[PDB]
């Protein structure tokens, strides 16, 4: 029902799994026959943001409603499309 | 003929 | 609506949502899903606030428009002790570096 | 040999609303009667306007900057039909849900000119996404493609 994803530096995020599953990476990896995921390379300031994105993306998929953006400060940019890419999202 | 589409200058966007 | 949220203690941070009509209790049910720590052993705060069990989350000052899906609104969360007091702790989050000189206005 | 999309010479008038619902200037491209994309006046964030178009019109949306993708009434074209009892048609414009990925490309690109994109320290493989910008044409030969599998 969750996964705990683990930042570079020590925090803890705990989503819903299928909105973990968002990511083809972490989908890859838990589509076999409570979980806890460790990305040492990703920082806290953007692991957080993808978590969002997860939340964003599972929201807004197939709805009617308007729909906002999904901010992205410049100073995290580089990072999170590297994660982004990393996470295939 | 063909008759392509336009804005009606008087229409007040809102 | 929904209102889409972030329940952080320490160095731990739930992502979850729940209607604006239910209750911190209600919440504190589903931090004890999670955490498995029962609503009478936590605590959950809006800023420095510290919510009562029968309030709804509207009630509390969360509102779908702000707590948003891709800007979540943070719930603090403190723990038991049977003959001590834990202060709410949130650690922050990592600083991002400079920004690069060519992504500056040039 | 006429392209699959675009707009029939109806002559049939069709009274529409473009409604934007997005935080972008959005810039209605109209497909004239040979398939090829005509600009029209923009539109500012929140802001509607009424179009005198034809039934059987062929229409898309895209941020008129960067022409990143939009939707209307949640889909890629927008075709007018005859107007029910005087009521208008609307075309509801609206982000799509992009992937993060390209989410954080439309950043880099504003905060970085062209020429700049491979002075980044990011993989080798992202100069080439960066590069690959958003483009009318490439989206039009993708749904043709598209359209034609559904047959």
């Amino acid at each position: 029902m969750y996964v705990k994803l683990i930042s570079s530096d020590g925090h803890e995020f705990i989503v819903k799994r299928e909105h973990a599953l968002t990511s083809g990476t972490i989908k890859a990896m838990l589509s076999g026959p409570t979980n806890e995921v460790n990305f040492r390379e990703i920082p806290s300031h953007v692991l957080s943001k993808v978590c969002m994105y997860f939340t964003y993306k599972v929201r807004y998929t197939n709805s009617s409603t308007e729909i906002p953006e999904f901010p992205i400060a410049p100073e995290i940019a580089l990072e999170l499309l590297m994660a982004a890419n990393f996470l295939d999202c | 003929e063909t008759l392509a589409p336009y804005i009606p200058m008087d229409g007040e966007d809102f | 609506m929904d209102v889409f949220l972030m329940i952080r203690r320490h160095k731990t941070t739930i992502f979850t949502d729940a209607k604006e009509s239910s209750t911190v209790f209600e919440l504190k049910r589903i931090v004890e899903g999670i955490l498995k720590r029962p609503p009478d052993e936590q605590r959950l705060y809006k800023d420095d606030q510290l919510l009562d069990d029968g309030k709804t989350l509207g009630e509390c000052g969360f509102t779908s428009q702000t707590a948003r899906p891709q800007a979540p609104a943070t719930v603090g969360l403190a723990f038991r002790a049977d003959d001590t007091f834990e202060a709410l702790c949130i650690e922050p989050f990592s600083s991002p570096p400079e920004l690069p000189d060519v992504m500056k206005p040039q | 040999p006429r392209p699959v999309l675009r707009s029939v010479n109806s002559r049939e008038p069709s009274q529409v609303i473009f409604c934007n619902r997005s935080p972008r200037v959005v810039l209605p491209v109209w497909l004239n009667f040979d398939g090829e994309p005509q600009p029209y006046p923009t539109l500012p964030p929140g802001t509607g306007r009424r179009i005198h178009s034809y039934r059987g019109h062929l229409w898309l949306f895209r941020d008129a900057g960067t022409h990143d993708g939009l939707l209307v009434n949640q889909t890629e074209l927008f075709v007018p039909s005859l107007n029910v009892d005087g009521q208008p048609i609307f075309a509801n414009i609206t982000l799509p849900v992009y992937t993060l990925k390209e989410r954080c490309l439309q950043v880099v690109r504003s905060l970085v000119k062209p020429e700049n994109y491979r002075r980044l320290d990011i993989v080798r493989s992202l100069y080439e996404d960066l590069e690959d910008h958003p483009n009318v044409q490439k989206d039009l030969e993708r749904l043709t493609q598209e359209r034609i599998a559904h047959q």
